[PDB]
């Protein structure tokens, strides 16, 4: 169906680049670190939400009037004096922000607010921005790792016990060879098929 | 690898006695066996007063087996830790 | 340590347990100071050692210092160690432990306010309670409700946790106004 | 008479019990519903208000409906706890006073460290008749009064353990003893423990989960007042799910770590601070207007709060943030300072940080 | 990967002889039996 929407427009043949993920089993190793965690992925992406709507929730009701976002003195733009709006800027803005909200907002010095304001600005960044990115990358390192442990798990138990009896080579290699010779000779899961 | 060295140190420690180094496997056919070998029978700490006892015990006044282990130290020869072999490896067939 | 020696190289022999039962108690009272050890005996054979350990020696080995040294050389010997010096380090580590024992014996010469407040706050927010519950009008009211109703009942069902609730949530700010005042 | 009212609280007691856990699901529901409805708050103008935009009209009655909906199901969970999970915590408790009081003797022989709550508490339920309510061993008592009566006492013993002296043997001679009617309400009154009711209380109050539940319920009672108290009720995600939970352990496993690492980050911006304050004073305006200086490490306190805040967030470290050094004669110094800051601070901690929650997962 | 490598190599080399393969547990019946077997009786340096 793509290949035919290609030729009403053209740009349709870049939906057939995905095949890439199939064709390839080398491409699949390295997106097996992103799937084999996925549920956990979206369930972090999740919390972040609801951690940055929590946020979002304290900014509404304590901290609107650093959220002028206009720098036309005539004209305010506030972006927190509806909460879908302060959800939306604190979601887009503050999470892609290298510091977090407090990169973009207005600063507080000399309020008397100061000392919440510079706790909400620590506590968004540490929470955000350090802990639930760290967890994403800990969760596709972890796969990772998974992955590796379950391959040389695979490895170790071929090579220790025998397929179809599970005798350990321990026994047969009491004589020279012998679980090489009982594996391909003897109990070749090649030869029951 | 800080995480696998402990690890390491807990698993060597819960599976083979310290001083002899046989296994919990051999020692555990009677209930409690490996705890009881470690705990009374092999203990690094009994092995660290017995050498305080020799140290602190004058020399004229050893017994035999002190005497035999008291060279043996000062020679700095330890054979006469047990490796390998144990009370109840060596009295099998009279203990079971 | 004789009847320890002879129990432990007779373990089958009825008159030695008897002997044993007999003399429980003596064995009782010097079992943390009856310290054995096993070794390669001169005639080629595996020999159980007797000996006396001291209160002392003891306690200077169960101090917490001596216990965190002892975990330390037992992780340096279980990683970097091999096994053809383990005995040697362990000999090492014994006699620098030793005198160490030797030296803390020598120089060894010679949250309640919470804990109260936080009792205090229980037993007087529960018996507050306990005397809404137990009354002399409690009668009043048992002879208004001479007649039930579901209704009745439920309404007096919910009234009683919502009293439990009320109860913890002053037990809670007692607490709190506690433990500001021991703090400042 | 009270038996059918015994009967009927009974059928409500097991009903709640059963759907303790469906109703916190219910709960958490609401409150899910309720903050997306909050997600169409805007405030209008003296005194402010918050006012719904609501384009159908119909979202303020639904807000009114759910709260007092969700307040009434964490009353009703609180309820359902009470009934489902405390006889579980009882049970344990006498379990545990009664092993330690014949095993241990800890009120015969030993006796509380005087700062341990639970062993402080645990003196009134012993003195009970009704000690093992919940607990099945109901000889408890005659198993303590035979191992430490001859030695300890037998009198002290049974005064300790509320047993009476004369009753059995004046019972086993000659009971004389007559049916109490159970419609008479002083007999219920004096038929009820007392101090046995008084302790279950004080355990249940102390108990961890019914604070929680109870905390619950005074956040759902201020949502009334101000309706966004209802969004702390969106931390019971943390609680509701396991699979949340797996990925919460990866920050708890090593919370103690990650503490001591945020104290080792503020004494290492603390030394950054003071060498700032002794040497590097200029290069701190942080004043557009050339007329009057914004200078922020004139002070200790303002130097600190200036770093923490600025300089750990800043993608660069606190270069990123104070004077250019080209030409001063403190370049070099000043350089150092701000690539070691960079290096120790931005990329080392920064990685502790994530090393421990990566250590976790493994 | 490379340190679980190494430490694999290493635990190996420990374990079993590198000629025969009989691991330790045999040759330490007799005291230091394993390494008077690898360093006497199958040296892959004396073979070499
Ligand atoms: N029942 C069994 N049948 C076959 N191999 C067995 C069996 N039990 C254990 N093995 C072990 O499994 C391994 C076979 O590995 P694998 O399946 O990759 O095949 P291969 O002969 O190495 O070649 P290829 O990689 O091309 O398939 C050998 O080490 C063999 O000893
Ligand atoms: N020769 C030995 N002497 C003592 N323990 C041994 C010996 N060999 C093996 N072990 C084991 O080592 C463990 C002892 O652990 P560890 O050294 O931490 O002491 P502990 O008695 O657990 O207490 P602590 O942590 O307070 O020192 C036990 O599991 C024991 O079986
Ligand atoms: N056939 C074998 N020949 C030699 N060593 C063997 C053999 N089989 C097992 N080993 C073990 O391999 C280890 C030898 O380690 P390695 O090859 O590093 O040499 P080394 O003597 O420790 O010194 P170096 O590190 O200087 O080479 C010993 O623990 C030894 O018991
Ligand atoms: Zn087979
Ligand atoms: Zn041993
Ligand atoms: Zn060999």
């Amino acid at each position: 169906t793509m290949s035919v929407l290609g030729h009403y427009n053209n740009f349709f043949f870049a939906a057939h680049l995905l095949d890439i993920a199939m064709g390839f089993k080398t491409l699949r190793t390295i997106l097996s670190s992103v799937t084999h965690n996925g549920k956990q992925l979206v369930l972090t992406v999740g919390l972040l939400a609801v951690v940055v709507y929590l946020y979002t929730v304290v900014a509404f009701n304590f901290f609107r009037k650093f959220y002028n976002k206009s720098e036309d003195g005539d004209t305010p733009d506030m972006k927190c004096d509806d909460m879908l709006t302060c959800y939306m800027f604190h979601m887009y803005v503050g999470v892609r922000a290298g510091g977090g909200i407090g990169d973009e907002i207005e600063d507080p010095a000399g309020d008397e607010y100061e000392i919440y304001r510079i706790i909400f600005d620590i506590t968004f960044f540490f929470f955000v921005i350090v802990i639930l990115l760290a967890i994403i990358q800990g969760l596709i390192i972890d796969a990772f790792g998974e992955l590796r442990d379950q391959q040389e798990q695979v490895k170790e138990d071929m090579e220790t016990k025998c397929f179809i009896c599970g005798i350990g080579n321990d026994y047969f290699d009491t004589v020279p060879h012998g679980f090489e010779t009982h594996t391909l000779q003897e109990h070749n899961l090649a030869n029951y098929l | 690898e800080l995480r696998d060295q402990q690890e390491q140190v807990k698993e060597d420690m819960e599976t083979k006695c310290f001083i002899c180094g046989i296994g919990n496997d051999y020692f555990d056919t009677v209930p409690h066996g490996f705890e009881t070998h470690t705990l009374q029978e092999h203990n690094l700490a009994n092995y660290l007063f017995f050498l305080m006892y020799l140290i602190n015990k004058d020399e004229t006044e050893h017994t035999g087996q002190e005497s035999y282990v008291w060279k043996m130290y000062q020679e700095r020869c330890w054979e006469f830790f047990p490796a390998g072999d144990c009370f109840r490896k060596q009295y099998e067939d009279q203990l079971n | 340590v004789l009847l320890t020696n002879l129990s432990e190289h007779m373990p089958n022999d009825t008159r030695l347990q008897t002997f044993l039962e007999l003399a429980e108690s003596v064995l009782n009272y010097f079992q943390p100071f009856l310290g054995r050890i096993e070794i390669m005996g001169s005639a080629k054979r595996i020999e159980r050692v007797y000996f006396e350990i001291s209160e002392s020696s003891r306690t200077q080995w169960e101090k917490p210092q001596v216990k965190e040294s002892k975990r330390q050389f037992i992780f340096d010997v279980v990683n970097e160690g091999g096994e053809k010096e383990k005995m040697e380090l362990f000999v090492n580590f014994c006699e620098d432990t030793i005198f160490e024992m030797q030296l803390a014996a020598q120089i060894s010469e010679s949250s309640i306010l919470t804990v109260r407040s936080a009792l205090f706050a229980l037993r007087y927010n529960i018996l507050t309670l306990m005397r809404m519950l137990s009354l002399k009008s409690l009668k009043k009211q048992m002879k208004k409700v001479k007649k039930m109703t579901v209704k009745d009942m439920v309404t007096a069902f919910f009234s009683s946790y919502w009293s439990i609730f009320m109860t913890l949530l002053h037990f809670v700010a007692s607490v709190f106004r506690g433990f500001f005042r021991i703090i400042c | 008479f009270w038996k059918k009212i015994i009967a009927y609280q009974q059928k409500l007691l097991n009903y709640f019990a059963r759907n303790f856990y469906n109703m916190r699901m219910l709960a958490l529901f609401v409150a899910f519903a309720i903050n997306f409805i909050l997600l169409f708050y805007k405030v209008s103008t003296i005194a402010v208000h918050y006012v719904l935009e609501e384009s159908s009209g119909y979202m303020e009655p639904t807000l009114r409906i759910l709260a007092i909906l969700h307040t009434v199901i964490s009353f009703f969970c609180i309820i359902g706890y009470y009934c489902l999970k405390v006889p579980l915590v009882i049970f344990k408790r006498e379990k545990e006073v009664a092993r330690k009081l014949e095993f241990d003797g800890l009120y015969i022989t030993e006796q509380p460290s005087e700062d341990d709550i639970k062993g402080q508490w645990d003196r009134l339920v012993i003195n009970t008749q009704s000690f093992p309510n919940n607990y099945w061993d109901k000889f408890v008592k005659r198993k303590v009064m035979d191992k430490y009566g001859e030695f300890y006492g037998r009198d002290r013993i049974s005064e300790l353990l509320g047993m009476d002296k004369a009753a059995l043997d004046f019972s086993d001679a000659r009971e004389k003893k007559k049916p109490k009617k159970d419609s008479s309400l002083s007999a219920v009154l004096n038929s009820i423990d007392v101090k046995y009711q008084m302790w279950k209380l004080g355990v249940v109050f102390t108990d961890n989960s019914f604070l929680y539940l109870a905390w619950y319920m005074t956040m759902s009672v201020l949502g009334h007042y101000n309706n966004f108290f209802f969004a702390a009720h969106l931390l019971d995600i943390a609680m509701g799910f396991k699979t949340l939970r797996t990925i919460l352990s990866s920050v708890t496993h090593n919370g103690k770590q990650l503490v001591l690492t945020v104290g080792l980050l503020a004494v290492v911006v603390y030394l950054y601070t003071v060498v700032a304050f002794n040497f590097f004073r200029k290069f701190y305006n942080k004043s557009e207007d050339g007329d009057t200086p914004d200078m922020k490490c004139d002070d200790m306190l303002t130097c600190y709060m200036f770093h923490m805040y600025v300089g750990v967030r800043a993608g660069g470290g606190i270069g990123d943030e104070i004077e250019d050094p080209a030409g001063d004669e403190y370049e070099i110094y000043r350089i150092i300072f701000d690539i070691t800051f960079f290096f120790f601070v931005i990329v080392i901690l920064l990685a502790i940080i994530q090393g421990l929650i990566i250590d976790a997962f493994g």
